[PDB]
């Protein structure tokens, strides 16, 4: 099967890069994605990558420096949030794409990582 | 097949340069036709750079690429070579970088090592 | 006078996607049509036509050919007529047609750690597909009212789907390289006859 969990986090004063990867335990031929946790009563869309790295999608608020990529030995997933300000919040939820049928259906967690002046 | 797009640039840039764009196909003969496709354009708004699809088609207007802009692409060594305009200062010069490929078919696209779209930059 | 392209086409790491089948003409050249059935390599050959030994005297001028690698257990879905639920969907040919299609293994090739993922496959777009036209649509399904727009809700899924294949391949469940023609014939002059 495929385990998936998110755990940790931490920020300091604006400074340099940011990283921070939702452990996978490999992805073949199986998607993954990431939902914006807006204030309302359901989920938002934030990307959602393929296996072949193509069909890139991003929010209206995350074109420019903000980048993800995929590697092809341990399936390393970069994040946004790169070169932060004090003014951003950074809580996501790790998706599976339940539509699937690898062996079950999982669920992600995330963090709740923020920045200060 | 740069997925790097970009314009030219005149004194407004600090001088004249030559045009930046890659014409992606089988060969430079592969058809003698006039046609596009969505082809992104600079901004939002996405228009028709130019439907030649080789050394000179045919002209066609578009809103994205009026009279300011040249209208005209080469696939001649896969690289452009032609001068745009003379703009002006302040102002913005951008042309897409791209081409169809070789097949009978319509909206032709590159196939096996090749992906849809391409970065989109500016100058 | 000069040998023909088909020698240039077979034998190739790659021909197009699924949902891309590039059309090609034969260039006037002299052979004969027969070949590829005395030929033992390919298990699997279905067609419609004239017989493979008879279809020489009467000579093509129109010959339009397709390659392209699907799954392995398709070859129920390619036959004229097809009204199968997610073949129409993604390619039709009718009934009025003298062709032949032929497969073959694909594994070959296409096998290396940790399967393939390079092809991809549409499932619905707006409603099934008429033959001989392709589209490329890429609104998400519509299932409600509201447009998600890319939003996973309403049932928005992504339409396009990847292959998996494991190294060690089983059940003929293994994808294969399909290779259809299509020959017609017309009082203009003909490229190939003799």
């Amino acid at each position: 099967q495929v385990q998936l969990v998110e755990s940790g986090g931490g920020l300091v004063q604006a400074g340099g890069s940011l990283r921070l990867s939702c452990a996978v335990s490999g992805l073949g031929a199986h998607r993954v994605g990431w939902f914006r946790r807006a204030p309302g009563k359901e989920r938002e869309f934030v990307a959602a990558i393929g296996a072949n790295g193509g069909n890139t999608n991003y929010l209206d608020s995350v074109k420019g420096r903000f980048t993800i990529s995929r590697d092809n030995a341990k399936n390393t997933i970069y994040l946004q949030m790169n070169s932060l300000k004090p003014q951003d919040t950074a809580v996501y939820y790790c998706a599976a794409r339940d539509i699937e049928t690898a062996e079950y259906t999982y669920w992600g967690q995330g963090t709740q990582v923020t920045v200060s002046s | 097949v740069q997925l790097v797009e970009s314009g030219g640039g005149l004194v407004q840039a600090g001088g004249s340069l030559t045009l930046t764009c890659a014409a992606s196909g089988r060969t430079f003969s592969s058809e003698t036709m006039d046609m596009g496709w969505f082809r992104q354009a600079p901004g939002k708004e996405r228009e028709f750079v130019a439907a030649d699809s080789w050394n000179d088609g045919s002209t066609y207007y578009a809103d994205s690429v009026k009279g300011r802009f040249t209208i005209s692409r080469d696939s001649a060594k896969n690289t452009l070579y032609l001068q745009m305009n003379s703009l002006k200062p302040e102002d913005t010069a951008v042309y897409y970088c791209a081409a169809e490929t070789y097949s009978i078919y319509e909206k032709d696209d590159s196939w096996g090592y090749w992906g849809q779209g391409t970065q989109v930059t500016v100058s | 006078t000069n040998l023909c392209p088909f020698g240039e086409v077979f034998n190739a790491t790659r021909f197009a996607s699924v949902y891309a089948w590039n059309r090609k003409r034969i260039s006037n050249c002299v052979a004969d049509y027969s070949v590829l059935y005395n030929s033992a390599s390919f298990s699997t050959f279905k067609c419609y036509g004239v017989s493979p030994t008879k279809l020489n005297d009467l000579c093509f001028t129109n010959v339009y050919a397709d390659s392209f690698v699907i799954r392995g257990d398709e070859v129920r879905q390619i036959a004229p007529g097809q009204t199968g639920k997610i073949a129409d969907y993604n390619y039709k040919l009718p009934d009025d047609f003298t062709g032949c299609v032929i497969a073959w293994n694909s594994n070959n090739l296409d096998s290396k750690v940790g399967g393939n993922y390079n092809y991809l496959y549409r499932l619905f777009r707006k409603s099934n597909l008429k033959p001989f036209e392709r589209d490329i649509s890429t609104e998400i399904y519509q299932a409600g009212s509201t447009p998600c727009n890319g939003v996973e809700g309403f049932n928005c899924y992504f339409p396009l789907q990847s292959y998996g294949f494991q190294p060690t391949n089983g059940v003929g469940y293994q994808p294969y390289r399909v290779v259809v023609l299509s020959f017609e014939l017309l009082h203009a002059p003909a490229t190939v006859c003799g």
